[PDB]
């Protein structure tokens, strides 16, 4: 149930750590880290307006990691052709089959 | 070390012009419930981080009923520093306020 | 073959005035590769480069030719060279710390974070440490924060924290003015081993492990060899082993080890000469600021226990020093109350004491207790509880103690009583503080049945009467505490069999 | 065996891939799902 | 009208003294009303 | 890599440890030989009834120098 | 707050004024680059979000040397090609005028 | 204009307190003593022995290391005197608690030790080692000084231990004992040792 | 208690000498160095040498960011007890051209 | 007290954009112990007990490659009471992306309760 | 002016503006989406334009309409510049409902800066519920649930006479109510109590006393996170604080099975209390 982020330190081991309340974070052996910002906003469709389209996402407890582009995309961009069965492709072995 | 010669000079002096001598101080004889409960914080902050106690805690392990039991006994080394309006000031001890 | 290589470095060495440092960026990273890949230097090429360097220093002290003395400084596993090498490197170091001392700051990391090596491996780390002491006297004051810096975490392995600290012991040796700071480091640091060893352990009843043939374990590890980014969010199965059977061999492997040293240290000759007498002011002022504030702890008394009783003189410097604290107006009372624990654990436990010192004590005791019931039998049918006379209570039971184990000691040829004894306790247990009632109910009954066999004092009809007429636990629970009460550590009680009595 | 209901004719039903949600009986598009032999604890309180 | 009456100060090179109590808690220094209107001061007993 | 972390420990000059000002006061006088050595004996004298035993060292080989030789 | 660790130092009086053009001693960053983020969404420098400007997205600091734990975030300065005015103080200099 | 703006600069780096040479010798006084002034805590503990918490705290901390504000390093200190904030010598001063904390901050006066070498100053020390890139010595025998190469008269010659270090002879044919004499041309304040960068040229 | 030492209590570093939260900085040094805290504005940088008949600089005037850039003078620093929007006070002023100067003097 | 929550993953999708994410675990990229409170098609189990922080039923996203379950966040321990499972009738032909879950949250009288 | 600088009158013009540093202008992000901060938007249009009259006067360094074009930018420039500092003084589009409300709007409302955040801030060390009645309990004290109990601490300094008390908090730790959750060592880094059984607690609580053989941190001691107890105190605030006596202290008293703060009707009359729903905060 541990989630990532920065390396730790406390004389051991560099690793993901666990968070106390939420923005204060300790060690795996109770030692404590220093001030977790914890990005929260209230809602005031109103408070403004949409202004524009932009694709950032928080997926890393904080700033942006999600939605980045071309890194995820090259397995992605041939599965089409070989994943699914029976392609039509069978010329000779039609002639076998 | 010719500036803070001087400036130190005009400093402890401005210093004295603002101590009211004990003949000549004209405020309460009284604790006003202020210094009495600024006394008791101030006491029991010290206390907490290893003053000479000058009374026996006969099993008392809070630090504010500590300085409670000093206050009775007129044995907290204190000073009140009471300032008059223009900066200019009285020191009175704890020992010599009448408390309430 | 070898000399071309020796004009590339030289024709190098002028190109920071050429204003490049373009070469030495791959001459410089050649030399700190790890001491398993093989494209690093050897001892050809390696005393190819050094003097040039020992030579031409000049400009290797600019801000671009800094780098390469990392390289050389962090040239791993440096030790490990042939004496045509070694002693060349060696030689390197004593004029680059001497040339620029603004780096016996940087070299003086890599020397104290090499005591984790044993005795024999650092016979050269502990050479350039006694040296520099001589040479940049203002090192005591800094090289003091490597000590603690690189003193090893506790749940980390066992060949560290006794080979750590054994190359420690070396640096006290030869290094005299960092001595009281050598102590303060090992006893806080065995405190964290000592104090989680109790609360591991069972109750007053002894604990046998079954075990006929011991764990060497000499070969108990592997042999002495030595990502992608992220990792993805993980899960649970932290698995912390506890100090079951380690920390109990963790506390063998470094108390036995610091009694060997002291072993030495004090001796007929070192009392005059050497500092015999300057370990054991050392530790005696570490004795009641360190150990004595500690709660629920065995195994850390055992070596003031044992440095004591190694001469006479150290007795008369303990039992008194031991009365200093025990019995002062200036201190707390808790302070009081576990000194006086000390004080009748000490007596009865020793069994290198000389009756010469018993009835030193147990005089100065009797006296205190018969000035204190003169003074203060009046103050007794007062307003106020019987919790005001906790000192009188811990010193009758801190008497009562030592003639439990000690009686054979007060008698002579005839039978007789030093200080009165059966005139002394036949006088103080009737008395109105009534001191069975308000002490320890196992030690003043095993009084009771020993001073009626000595036929000393008789108190059952007492210890009767006040069981049927009948905050307070934290002091009956230093009434508890019997400070030498026997041991865990099942190598280092070999060399206490000499010197402590067993329970018969 | 994983099931579903047809939420209009009440007809057991299971769908795997390539599967749309669809009773098979009729056509109702939308299926509830069914609960099989699993245990839940409760206190009698 | 917070900006109003900064433009005034500015303009003026005014030096607040930080003694009322708006003033005091913007700066963090303690409160001159109440157990704030004195010092204490320790009397040590060595020379 | 382990002097990079606890950097304010690493800092290690609190309002505990260091004083707030110092300010020089008139201008610095020269002592003499003559003066150093009965300084030195005061000095180190007063301290020798802790920390500052790893620095009185430092001060007994200036001491010896000023009297003797090495 | 800890009662461990004391300050000796502390405020009594507050000065109001006016930054000059001495910004250059001050800020020497020169903030020119339009451009906020890039692709890879790294901080392009000369840019808002350079890296002499504080600690961000798990960077050590340009001047301050240290990540976003410890540094304060240092100020950097527009140059404005002309002297456009305050509208703070600008109905007291169309007094003046 | 600049030649009274620029005050506030180039005064502040002049060295008021040159040093004499004594004796007539030409090796320079560099001991000094300055009395000073700090502005120090005072902790809870030592509230009944001020004097001992402010030696125990702020001064023994300072000695022998480089200081800043007297541009030596301090040898010790004498004549330590706390200032009343009661305007009235006597036993009981006062000192005045924060109003967080419980510690007291107070002004002090004491006379440092401090020993201040400058540019042009000679001074004397024992060869502790030399080779062929510099020489090491050892002030008073405490303080480091190496006189570099590049520092070091063209006419001299490191004669060679053939095995095993060996003397650097003068021009005059003589292997140079400890007690040498050489003038400062750098002070050093890079870490926490301090170190003279000396010179051996006219 | 309520306002200040159990919501934003922060030691902050000013300088004593322009009085400003926001112009100090902790130094870059050497790794065999210590950093210290110095102002930015209060130090002139060491291409601004100008001519015992001559200066030179005692080697801890000197000091320097990780971009390389040395810097003489700008100490005179010590460290007082503000709550934080008093910096976030100071920075959102700065953006309309005023400048706060902080008068630390009990020092 | 009964709620429903609905669960959507066309919420995001543009029209244009094709098919992303699959409810349903991805294979050989496997958390367990998801498998305590929900079921093979990553649906939950019904008459399931939950609380904050449990899933409430997983999906397959293609893009970052990753089995991703969506978690209930509410302080009140609910239990699963209906899952219906919602097809498409515009889009027809297409697979499960709609989810709507009824919970109950049961409420004994409370000190506090207004009758 | 003892200084006796000149008022010069180039502090009504600005040849720079300075840019607030990067902690203070984060990117903002509802939902998930992390958008780009809106003191950097109305930043880098001036930006732009430094940028666009920066072009335009290189076509006046090879030598009408380019001053029209020019003319225009000196406009915006000031246009752009007046937008940073206000939104009302730059009016530029005046289409109704502007976003960025600009530095001196953050400054200026009910809300603002002094108001929202100086003159009234949100704290820690707090708690609130629902208040019930309590015949039993003393009438200056509160009763509190153990749910506020074991979560709310003191940073107790440990001493010769607070040991006994201190080593039971550790032993207990933050489950068992009186207890502890933290210690604090002298050189200030914390020690969590979560995680450790009563062996590592029972270590840690027999080291208390024990000296670190530091310097620099002798003069300090040891802080342990004690829960709170019967002998602590509680600031009392009904909401609506119209007078000093709806903000008062009481005495606390920590009642077992009870899931609500709980009051004696001798205080209801000065916080203007019925108990139907109404809550209090608990300032600890
Ligand atoms: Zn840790």
């Amino acid at each position: 149930t541990f989630i990532r982020g920065p390396i730790c330190g406390t004389d051991n081991c560099p690793s993901r750590l666990w968070r106390i309340i939420d923005g204060r974070r300790t060690c795996q052996y109770g030692h404590v880290m220093e001030g977790d910002v914890e990005f929260n906003d209230d809602e005031d469709l109103g408070a403004g307006v949409i202004t524009r389209r932009l694709n950032l996402t928080t997926n890393a407890t904080g700033s942006f990691q999600s939605s980045q582009l071309t890194n995820s995309q090259l397995l992605q961009q041939q599965q089409r052709q070989s994943h699914k069965k029976f392609k039509k492709l069978i010329g000779h072995e039609a002639k076998l089959l | 070390p010719e500036d803070f010669q001087q400036h130190e000079q005009i400093r402890r002096k401005t210093l004295k012009e603002k101590a009211i001598p004990k003949d000549q101080r004209a405020t309460t004889p009284y604790m006003t419930k202020y210094e009495r409960a600024r006394i008791l914080g101030t006491r029991a902050l010290q206390i907490s981080m290893n003053a000479p106690v000058f009374v026996d805690l006969e099993g008392e392990t809070d630090p504010l009923r500590i300085a409670m039991k000093e206050l009775a006994e007129k044995k907290i080394p204190l000073v009140i520093r009471r300032y008059l309006p223009d900066g200019s000031f009285e020191d009175w001890s704890v020992e010599e306020l009448i408390v309430d | 073959s070898a000399a071309m290589y020796s004009r590339f470095v030289k024709s190098a060495l002028d190109d920071l005035d050429k204003n490049d440092s373009t070469q030495i960026g791959i001459i410089a990273n050649q030399v700190a590769l790890p001491s398993k890949n093989p494209e690093r230097i050897n001892d050809k090429n390696l005393n190819i480069l050094l003097d040039i360097l020992s030579s031409n220093i000049n400009r290797i002290e600019s801000s671009r030719g800094t780098f390469l003395i990392q390289s050389i400084i962090n040239f791993e596993k440096w030790w490990e060279l042939p004496p045509h090498t070694l002693s060349k490197y060696i030689y390197f170091i004593k004029i680059l710390c001497s040339s620029i001392p603004k780096w016996w700051q940087d070299v003086s990391m890599i020397l104290v974070s090499c005591f984790i090596l044993p005795i024999k491996q650092t016979v050269c780390h502990h050479d350039m440490l006694k040296y520099f002491l001589r040479m940049i006297p203002s090192s005591m004051g800094f090289i003091d924060t490597y000590l603690a810096k690189f003193f090893p975490n506790k749940n980390d392995t066992r060949r560290k924290l006794v080979n750590y600290t054994s190359n420690l012991l070396k640096l006290r040796g030869y290094c005299s003015e960092l001595g009281f700071q050598i102590w303060s480091l090992l006893i806080e640091k065995i405190i964290s081993i000592d104090v989680e060893l109790q609360n591991e352990l069972d109750e007053l009843d002894d604990d046998v492990d079954d075990d006929d043939l011991e764990e060497v374990d000499l070969e108990d590890d592997d042999d002495l060899d030595d990502i992608e980014g992220m990792d993805g969010t993980e899960e649970y199965n932290v698995e912390l082993t506890q100090g079951i059977k380690e920390l109990s061999t963790k506390l063998d492997s470094i108390l036995t080890l610091v009694s060997t040293h002291v072993e030495e240290q004090v001796t007929p000759e070192s009392l005059e000469s050497g500092e015999g007498v300057g370990v054991f002011n050392t530790l005696t002022t570490l004795f009641k600021t360190h150990v004595l504030p500690t709660y629920y702890t065995r195994s850390i008394q055992y070596i003031m226990f044992h440095v004591s009783q190694q001469q006479l003189e150290l007795m008369d410097s303990f039992l008194v020093t031991l009365i200093d604290i025990s019995f002062a107006v200036n201190e707390a009372a808790e302070k009081k109350i576990k000194s006086l624990q000390y004080l009748g654990s000490y007596i009865a436990r020793a069994k290198k004491l000389s009756r010469t010192q018993i009835i030193f004590v147990a005089s100065y005791l009797t006296s205190w207790l018969n000035r204190y019931v003169i003074e203060r039998e009046e103050e007794v049918d007062q307003r106020g509880g019987m919790e005001r006379f906790k000192h009188f209570y811990a010193a009758f039971q801190a008497l009562c103690y030592i003639f439990c184990f000690r009686h054979n000691i007060f008698r002579d040829t005839d039978g007789n009583w030093e200080c009165e004894l059966d005139k002394f306790f036949q006088r103080m247990v009737i008395s109105k503080f009534n001191p069975l009632k308000f002490c320890n109910e196992n030690v003043m009954l095993m009084f009771a049945r020993i001073a009626q066999q000595e036929s000393v004092a008789y108190c059952f009809s007492i210890i009767e009467n006040n069981n049927n007429e009948r905050t307070r636990q934290q002091f009956i629970d230093l009434q508890s505490y019997f400070p030498y009460d026997p041991l865990f550590l099942k190598n280092y009680k070999i060399l206490m069999k000499e010197y402590y009595i067993e329970w018969s | 065996t994983l099931k579903y209901i047809c939420a209009e004719c009440s007809s057991k039903l299971s769908l795997s891939r390539t599967d749309a949600v669809r009773c098979k009986d009729c056509g109702h598009r939308i299926l509830l799902k069914a609960r099989t032999k699993r245990l839940v604890q409760f206190e009698a309180r | 009208t917070t900006c109003q009456f900064l433009t005034k100060a500015v303009l003026d090179n005014e030096r607040e003294q930080l003694d009322s109590p708006s003033a005091r808690i913007v700066v963090g220094k303690l409160n001159n009303v109440g157990t704030g209107s004195f010092d204490v001061l320790a009397k040590v007993p060595n020379a | 890599m382990m002097k990079g972390s606890r950097r304010t420990g690493n800092n290690t000059a609190t309002t505990l440890n260091t004083p707030v000002v110092i300010h020089a006061t008139q201008l610095p006088q020269h002592v003499s030989t003559d003066e150093v050595l009965q300084f030195l004996e005061s000095f180190i004298d007063e301290k020798e009834n802790t920390n500052l035993s790893s620095s009185i060292s430092q001060l007994k080989r200036i001491q010896r120098d000023f009297k003797g030789l090495p | 707050m800890d009662i461990s660790k004391p300050v000796g130092s502390e405020i009594t009086s507050v000065d109001f004024g006016i930054l000059t053009a001495k910004i250059r001693n001050l800020s020497a960053k020169q903030i020119t680059n339009p451009t906020v983020l890039d692709n890879l969404g790294h901080p392009v420098s000369g840019g808002l979000y350079d890296l002499a400007l504080g600690a961000f997205l798990r960077n050590l600091c340009s001047t301050c040397g240290l990540d976003e734990k410890f540094c304060p975030g240092h100020q950097g300065h527009i140059e404005l090609p002309v002297p456009c005015y305050n509208p703070l103080f600008f109905n007291q200099l169309y007094i003046y005028l | 204009n600049e030649n009274r703006e620029t005050a506030r600069f180039i005064k502040k780096h002049k060295k008021q307190v040159t040093n004499p040479i004594d004796e007539k010798n030409g090796t320079s006084n560099c001991i000094v003593r300055v009395p000073i002034a700090l502005y120090v805590s005072l902790a809870p503990m030592y509230l009944e022995n001020p004097l001992q918490g402010v030696m125990k705290q702020h001064l023994n901390p300072l000695v022998m290391k480089y200081n800043n504000k007297v541009g030596g390093v301090v040898l010790g200190y004498e004549g330590l005197k706390i200032l009343d904030a009661d305007p009235l010598d006597t036993s009981e001063k006062l000192i005045k608690i924060t109003p967080d904390t419980p510690f007291g901050f107070t002004w002090c006066h004491v006379n440092l030790y401090v020993w201040q070498p400058q540019v042009g100053d000679v001074l004397e020390g024992y060869i502790f080692i030399q080779s062929a890139s510099h020489i090491g010595l050892l002030i008073h025998d405490a303080f480091n000084a190496s006189i570099k190469k590049n520092n070091i008269p063209v006419d001299w010659t490191f004669v060679h231990n053939d095995v095993e270090l060996g003397h650097w002879v003068d021009s005059n044919g003589e292997p140079i004992d400890g007690k040498l004499r050489f003038t400062v041309r750098n002070v050093h304040t890079t870490g926490r040792v301090v170190s003279v960068d000396g010179t051996l040229i006219s | 208690d309520r306002l200040l030492n159990s919501s934003d209590y922060t030691q902050a570093s000013v300088c004593r000498e322009c009085g400003s939260i926001l112009t100090t900085q902790q130094s870059v040094p050497r790794i065999g160095s210590i950093s210290t805290v110095c102002c930015r504005r209060c130090s002139m940088r060491f291409e601004d040498a100008k001519k015992g008949e001559k200066i030179f600089i005692d080697d801890s005037q000197i000091w320097e960011d990780g971009q390389g850039n040395k810097f003489v003078g700008g100490n005179e620093t010590t460290t007082v007890a503000i709550p934080f929007v008093l910096k976030y006070l100071d920075s959102e002023l700065s953006a309309m051209g005023i400048r706060l100067r902080y008068n630390v003097e009990p020092k | 007290m009964y709620k429903t929550e609905k669960v959507d993953l066309a919420l995001n999708r543009n029209r244009g954009d094709p098919i992303t994410q699959h409810f349903g675990f991805g294979n050989d990229e496997w958390p367990k112990e998801w498998l305590e409170k929900l079921d093979e098609d990553g649906l939950p189990y019904i008459g399931t007990y939950v609380e904050e922080g449990d899933p409430i039923c997983a999906y397959f996203d293609d893009t970052l490659n990753k089995t991703k379950i969506k978690t209930y966040h509410s302080s009140e321990p609910a239990y699963i009471e209906e899952v219906n499972l919602i097809g498409d009738e515009s889009n027809k032909f297409q697979e499960l992306q709609t989810v709507s879950i009824k919970y109950r949250i049961r409420r004994t009288p409370q000190i506090g309760d207004k009758f | 002016n003892l200084s006796r600088k000149l008022v010069k009158a180039d502090s009504f013009f600005m040849d720079v503006l300075v840019v607030p540093p990067t902690r203070f202008r984060l990117p903002s992000k509802l939902g998930e989406e992390v958008h780009e901060n809106s003191q950097n938007q109305l930043l880098s249009k001036v930006l732009t334009t430094s940028l666009l009259i920066r072009d335009l006067n290189d076509d006046l360094s090879k030598l009408r309409v380019i001053f029209s074009r020019l003319m225009n930018a000196f406009v915006t420039i000031q246009n752009d510049v007046n937008a940073f500092i206000d939104s009302t003084k730059a009016q530029g589009r005046t289409s109704g409902k502007v976003p960025i409300p600009g530095v001196k709007q953050a400054l200026e409302k009910k809300e603002g800066l002094f108001r929202k955040h100086m003159m009234g801030k949100r704290v820690n060390y707090a708690a609130r519920s629902v208040i019930s009645p309590d015949p039993n309990i003393e009438t200056n004290e509160i009763g509190v649930p153990p749910v506020f109990a074991v979560k709310l601490t003191y940073p107790e300094p440990v001493t010769a006479y607070n040991i006994a008390e201190l080593r039971q908090a550790v032993i207990n730790g933050p489950d068992k109510w009186p207890g502890a959750t933290q210690i604090q060592n002298e050189d200030g880094s914390l020690v969590s109590l979560i995680g450790m059984s009563v062996e590592q607690r029972k270590a840690l609580a027999n080291q208390l006393l024990t000296p670190s053989s530091n310097v620099s941190t002798h003069t300090l001691n040891k802080k342990v996170y004690r829960h709170i107890k019967n002998r602590d105190v509680v600031l009392m605030n009904r909401q609506p604080t119209l007078h000093k006596a709806s903000m008062m202290g009481h005495k606390v008293r920590v009642l077992p099975n009870e899931k609500t703060l709980r009051l004696h009707y001798a205080n209801t009359g000065a916080y203007n209390a019925d108990f139907d729903g109404d809550e209090m905060n608990m300032h600890f």
